[PDB]
């Protein structure tokens, strides 16, 4: 999920150079979202913890 | 002897069969080992096994 600001600007200026598009290698579903990845991983590790 | 490093596509199941073609053409100490292993994994997980 995570990266700085400017490297979506470091990252938008060479895709159209170099073609790395499918390489995430996943079958899309509807209601995935990384947003939620991030988030299940906090409410699995701070919900033992605590 | 210029090493070649493949790339590919997963979801595309007619390049992994195109892709059994040049590693039984090509002689495999060419290309590199990061590419070839994980286009000789894609058609075995995907075609083969």
């Amino acid at each position: 999920l995570v990266s700085t600001e400017a490297q979506i600007q470091k990252m938008s200026q060479d895709l159209q150079l170099e073609a790395l598009t499918i390489q995430s290698e996943t079958q899309f579903l509807t209601g995935i979202n990384s947003q939620a990845a991030n988030d299940c991983f906090k409410t699995l590790i701070a919900a033992m913890l605590s | 002897q210029r090493t070649m490093s493949l790339d590919f596509v997963t979801t595309n199941y007619m390049s992994l069969i195109s892709g059994m073609w040049l590693l039984t053409v090509v002689p495999n100490d060419m290309f590199i080992r990061e590419s070839l292993v994980a286009c000789q994994l894609a058609i075995i997980n995907t075609i083969i096994y």
